[PDB]
């Protein structure tokens, strides 16, 4: 459980030294532009219920097995945790778009995911296909790009946080 | 680590919450300090080695008896370690400017330092009298700005009631 | 009754700190914010009854079937009690941007409301349809600064999360 | 999968019992009915493909406005699976008759339908229409025996219980 | 809890004498029509959801002051516990219908409620008329008088069981 | 008292769930066979003088020593004692049947017995050739029907392999 | 947790089709030989104080190096949680021979004794050879070919239940 | 919890009506002297260990008979507690001045104490005045009026605050 400034004091603090004034030329940047971030959380957890269903239902859309008999999305027990477990995973990137850090999402939430999918039987390439498009889908409305959905906002540059919600959903499809 | 942005994400990951307003309105706090700490954690990381040596011989002119054979820092070996541990001490009130909150110095000294001043014999006074010469010597404006100072006497006056 | 200030102390209470830098950042977030959301407290105070009387009828322009016998909206008595919920939805969004939480949100009409419509046979898409109207309706100037809307569209989109 | 045998052996088993008088008892009470349970089990298994199409039909021709855009059954593709979902439960219907019990209806229908509905957004009003046509047109002795028809309107009236 | 079987005894256990013929006797009865027992349990669980709320919208309309402000039934907290509860009530009389003793009503659930509910504050005059409309629509339901559902059955009386329920919901009201 | 009725209430109560129609189906068990148990019933009823007085003098014949000074039964009055607790044991198999369960037996003859017989030194082979005895007399159609025999057999087989 | 009822249905549902009439009238043969399999239940519940004690005590006499110093049936207290072992055994037994599925033996019994016993010492060749004991006296039960014990039932012939109750034995022994 | 905003919508959700222009009105003047509210807490919380220590100080010395054999305070581990209760009682009423409202002090900490004092035999005439030290000692340090502590401020006027505190220990001494 790390934030930015978290990040910045543990490293300076394996070599014992002061935090200098160039790293905190970083510290500064992150502060200035800490109102684009609040933006953006903002705009995921607006819309959290629509990105976890376009990402369960196109993932099955693309792979119609999973709701034959034997697949591991066939009854309404299945479905409901499936449903329940992309919830989870995009509340965890919130958190670390927030926090600025990755901490939080790999130590809480992606600790031993890898393990549990294995024992349950849980399919691990479409667990990366539900995954890869709720990456899409959450960029998109960082950038106020979906087509139906448009939050009135006034206009900026969006490459720092939009790149770094990609990098959030690549660490969980990576450990998986 | 404590903070104003690890408190607010734990009280909402306790809960399964998504980050709400409540939540966005604690992180807009630290954006609003956050010019002041960091004035005052850029200032003491400039001008360390004078703040350490002068708290350091604070210590040892009001209790002189540390210096006498059988007590702690009577040797030459063991007065160094003082002036070390107090560097060190400064280093992390350095650390909990930045981070914003009590972090550091709850993690890396406070958490076991009533146990390990007890077996090493190290009086808990002469730490405090060290930390109160530096907090009553620094003045506004010609060392920080008045707004910095206060987050800097918040710090030192931390530690102190932690050791006594 | 979340909000910036009662969660800063349950947590801190919760260790047994006394409140500490960290948490007074929390309230400072408050009063930056204040302006913005009290601004729009005093706007739907005053326009309660043309906000709740135009979502009314477009809850029930999308869905005519609510007009017929044997469901929900069936008699004079049941649309009258339509309007009236929606006010009472409508007084709690005006409690929440005063507050600064969802506290009044979570604790009165979201509560228990998935167990209560089940029973009553009351669709949670009607009450979408309400919600989701007058956040779109809502324009800026006219309506309220650039800042206010921002808090006023943050508490109707959380009211809707629930319902779906 | 409740059943009788199930409850009452797991009852033995948690005090850790053999079967005892009492336990055998109960196992006799699926004897004897079974013959007019088993008799329900074969004729929905022999008509499913009627009975599904005429419940589904009734279905759509009650909430005509699930065939508007933006609701459940905007598109051929969609229509076809409403009417695979009542065959799933017609299905899950049939095993619950031979099986004895709610058992494979809780597990396999009942256990997440709150969740999955309101996450999709297919309103389960529209469920209980289909399956109160269907206990509404089931017809005595034509159809099958008057023991047979209790058992049946039994599992028909737990699946509407669920979704009310 | 104790049924129609173990009542008997009991009450044979205080005397230490064994069940005699009269007392057996009366247990044939119970056992010969224990199909129409059967038959009016199911009737009364099959309609159990549209019972409570039968109860529980109808307590309100007669006493508006239960949703005003400051009333017991405001919120959506309050409104979502009176029917949960008020749910439990009918439960347990569908046992007692069913072991045809009423111990099991008075124990469970009966034991310690009058208590509980003045602490809560919640009034004793609306609670009970709530119960009164739940037994009013058992009995049409046990005797299949219910205006606009119908349940097919073998000709026959049943105003042995109708009384069985009636002074059931009364051992409610009575006790609170 | 464990018997089909409260075995499945309890499993039922215990879920939190109205009586299905898994309950209903061991509710029916007990209807057919109540009329064999009742039989048994009413046949110990009128006789329960002479099984219970050469019982005991089965258990005396096997085992002359109980007769000894210093031991369970050396006067008088402990020997009218073991004739009347093979009373009461024959007492509660009369209740086990008319219950339907071994609920009678359990909760006031079995549940302390160990502790009890122990303490005063009462040997368990006394109680256990009793019930042996009492069960080998036993024939068809003699004395009861095919079905009543096998019921009432059964709790004498219980009794006597809790004192095994 | 699955009887035979429902061991029909889970076949039926890998394959997502409607319970067929062949699996109907192998139903209803169980049905009809059902008073046998109660049977059945009844002689081994009612014998089954003596039934683990010939195992135990049988198996000690052929194999007197259990009760030698070291062994691991030397104390009473590993006396004494040997005829408890052997009783939860048979145990299991009964409930797999009464619901007619071996699942409730293998998932709540069998899953994992192997490891178990491996690491409390246990000898396995001797454990196998009291339950094969007890599959012998089970047996003889059934059939009612007991020496000294008889039961009175209606002539017939339990064939296919005494095979069935071999299989159920055979099962423990495989499984450790 | 109730802080100052919540008590003003709880006041107005017993009439339900709208907050009004004169109770907003109240509110930004609670919004408008936030600065000083914190100015006033962060002076109580930096010398919480030297308050606490005068009162027990102050209480012990003017009734000489509580340290003597026989009294509440006389061994090390009533003296632990007392100075463990003390700390206590000064850390709710920082947790009142924060919030602006006196909800969380008599919710949390008032509720049941006079009765556990009873039980546990403790004097409630010398813990009054215990109290009455910590609330002049505090008033002082929120004044700046402390005689050996200084903490450089912006000047102005604050005994707004200093009444304030004097109210909520006034509490504490009512309800004990
Ligand atoms: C929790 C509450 C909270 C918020 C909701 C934000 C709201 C917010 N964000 C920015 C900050 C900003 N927002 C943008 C504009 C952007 N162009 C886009 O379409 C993107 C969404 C975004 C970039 C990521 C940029 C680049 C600025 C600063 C420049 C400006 O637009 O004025 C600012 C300052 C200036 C401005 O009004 O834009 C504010 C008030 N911050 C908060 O305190
Ligand atoms: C703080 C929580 C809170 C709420 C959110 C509401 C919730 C609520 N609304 C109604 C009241 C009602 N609400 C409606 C209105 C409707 N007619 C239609 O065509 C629609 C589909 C449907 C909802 C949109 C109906 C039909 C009733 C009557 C139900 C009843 O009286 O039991 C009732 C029943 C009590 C009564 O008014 O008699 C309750 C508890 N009340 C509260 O105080
Ligand atoms: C519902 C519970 C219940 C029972 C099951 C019995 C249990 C029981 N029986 C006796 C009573 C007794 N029972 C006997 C009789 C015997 N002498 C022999 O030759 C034999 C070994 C043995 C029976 C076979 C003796 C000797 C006593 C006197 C005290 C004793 O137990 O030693 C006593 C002692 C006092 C008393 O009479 O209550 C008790 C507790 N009574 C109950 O009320
Ligand atoms: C982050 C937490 C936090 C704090 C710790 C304070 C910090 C703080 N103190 C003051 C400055 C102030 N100093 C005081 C208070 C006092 N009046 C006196 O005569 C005494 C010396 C002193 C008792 C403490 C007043 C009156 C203000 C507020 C300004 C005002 O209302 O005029 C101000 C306003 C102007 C400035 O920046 O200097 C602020 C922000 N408030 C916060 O937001
Ligand atoms: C620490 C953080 C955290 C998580 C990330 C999850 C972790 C997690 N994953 C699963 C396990 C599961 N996850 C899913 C979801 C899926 N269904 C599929 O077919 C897909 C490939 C896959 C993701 C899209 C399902 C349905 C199971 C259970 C497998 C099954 O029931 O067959 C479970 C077991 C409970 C369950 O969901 O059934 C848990 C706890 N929950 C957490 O608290
Ligand atoms: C996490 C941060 C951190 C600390 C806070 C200290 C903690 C610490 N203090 C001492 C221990 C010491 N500290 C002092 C200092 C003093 N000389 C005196 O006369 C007084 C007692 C005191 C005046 C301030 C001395 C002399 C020792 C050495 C004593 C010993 O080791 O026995 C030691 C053991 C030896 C050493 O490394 O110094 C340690 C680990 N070190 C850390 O890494
Ligand atoms: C074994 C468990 C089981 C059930 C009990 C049901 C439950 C269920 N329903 C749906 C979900 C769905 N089922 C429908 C059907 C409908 N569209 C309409 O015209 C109607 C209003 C509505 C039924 C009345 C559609 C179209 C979806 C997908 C959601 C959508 O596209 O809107 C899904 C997800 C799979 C899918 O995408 O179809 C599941 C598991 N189906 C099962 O397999
Ligand atoms: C497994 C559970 C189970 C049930 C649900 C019932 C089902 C049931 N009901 C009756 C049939 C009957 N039960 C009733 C009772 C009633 N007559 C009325 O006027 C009322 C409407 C109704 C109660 C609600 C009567 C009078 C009969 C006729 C014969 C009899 O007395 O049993 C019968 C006997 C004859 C027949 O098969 O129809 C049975 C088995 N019993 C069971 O074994
Ligand atoms: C709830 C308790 C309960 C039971 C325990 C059974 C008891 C039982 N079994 C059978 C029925 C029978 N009993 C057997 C079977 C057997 N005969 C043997 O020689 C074997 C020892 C045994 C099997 C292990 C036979 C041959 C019948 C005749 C019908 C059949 O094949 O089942 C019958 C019908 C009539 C009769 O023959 O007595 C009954 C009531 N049913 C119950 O109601
Ligand atoms: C949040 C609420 C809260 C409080 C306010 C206290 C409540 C409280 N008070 C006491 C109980 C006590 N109260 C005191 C204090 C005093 N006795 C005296 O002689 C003085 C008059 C007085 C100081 C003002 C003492 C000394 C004890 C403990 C008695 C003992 O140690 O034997 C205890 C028992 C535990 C203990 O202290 O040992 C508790 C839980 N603690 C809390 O958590
Ligand atoms: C119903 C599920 C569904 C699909 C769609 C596809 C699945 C799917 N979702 C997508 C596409 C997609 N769809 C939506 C939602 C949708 N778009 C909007 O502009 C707004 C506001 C929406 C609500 C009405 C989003 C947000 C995206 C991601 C943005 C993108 O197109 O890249 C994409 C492209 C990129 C990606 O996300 O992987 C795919 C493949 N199949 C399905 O069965
Ligand atoms: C507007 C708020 C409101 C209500 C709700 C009613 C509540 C109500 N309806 C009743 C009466 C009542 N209600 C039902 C249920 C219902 N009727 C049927 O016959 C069938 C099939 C039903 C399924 C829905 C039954 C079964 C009865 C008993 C008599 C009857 O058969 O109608 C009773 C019981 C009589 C009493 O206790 O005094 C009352 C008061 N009135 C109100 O003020
Ligand atoms: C000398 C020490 C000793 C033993 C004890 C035996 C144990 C034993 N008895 C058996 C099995 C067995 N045990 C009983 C029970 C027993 N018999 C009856 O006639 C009745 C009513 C009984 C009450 C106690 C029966 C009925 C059988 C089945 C008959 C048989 O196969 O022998 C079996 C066959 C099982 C097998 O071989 O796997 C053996 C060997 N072995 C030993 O070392
Ligand atoms: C011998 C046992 C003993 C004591 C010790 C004190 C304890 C004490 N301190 C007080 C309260 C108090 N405490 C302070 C804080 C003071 N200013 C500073 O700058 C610092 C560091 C301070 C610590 C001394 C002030 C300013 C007051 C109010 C003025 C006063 O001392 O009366 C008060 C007055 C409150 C009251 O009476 O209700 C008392 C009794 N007196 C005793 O009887």
């Amino acid at each position: 459980m790390l934030d930015a400034f978290s990040r910045v004091v543990v490293n300076s603090d394996s070599k014992a030294a002061y935090v200098s004034g160039s790293d905190l030329q970083a510290l500064k940047t992150f502060i200035a532009d800490g109102n684009k971030r609040l933006d953006a959380v903002n705009s995921i957890v607006s819309n959290a219920s629509c990105i976890v269903s376009d990402a369960v239902s196109g993932m099955i859309c693309e792979n119609p097995g999973l709701i034959a008999p034997g697949g591991n999305c066939y009854t309404n027990r299945r479905m409901a945790a499936c449903l329940r477990d992309g919830e989870i995973i995009l509340r965890y990137t919130s958190y670390a778009l927030l926090a600025g850090d990755s901490s939080v999402l790999e130590d809480r939430c992606l600790n031993g995911l890898k393990e549990t999918y294995i024992a349950l039987g849980v399919p691990t390439n479409s667990t990366v296909r539900a995954v890869s498009i709720m990456k899409s889908s959450a960029v998109a409305f960082i950038s106020n790009t979906a087509s139906q959905r448009k939050m009135a906002t006034a206009d900026g540059d969006c490459s720092a946080l939009s790149s770094e919600v990609a990098s959030y959903c690549d660490k969980v499809s990576a450990a998986i | 680590m404590k903070s104003v942005i690890t408190t607010t994400i734990s009280a909402a990951d306790a809960a399964g919450r998504f980050p709400s307003s409540s939540d966005l309105e604690s992180v807009q706090g630290n954006i609003q300090r956050a010019a002041s700490r960091l004035e005052a954690a850029e200032k003491l990381a400039g001008n360390h080695e004078a703040v350490v040596k002068e708290a350091g011989d604070a210590c040892f002119a009001k209790y002189p008896y540390l210096k006498n054979p059988g007590e702690a820092g009577d040797s030459q070996e063991k007065i160094n370690k003082c002036y070390r541990d107090i560097d060190h001490y400064m280093r992390l009130i350095n650390y909990s400017l930045v981070v914003g909150g009590t972090g550091p110095l709850d993690e890396w000294c406070i958490a076991g330092a009533r146990e390990v001043y007890r077996a090493l014999n190290l009086p808990g006074s002469s730490y405090i009298a060290a930390f109160v010469f530096t907090r009553d010597r620094l003045c506004v404006p010609r060392d920080m700005s008045a707004q910095a100072a206060v987050e800097f006497s918040g710090a030192l006056d931390y530690v102190i009631n932690s050791l006594c």
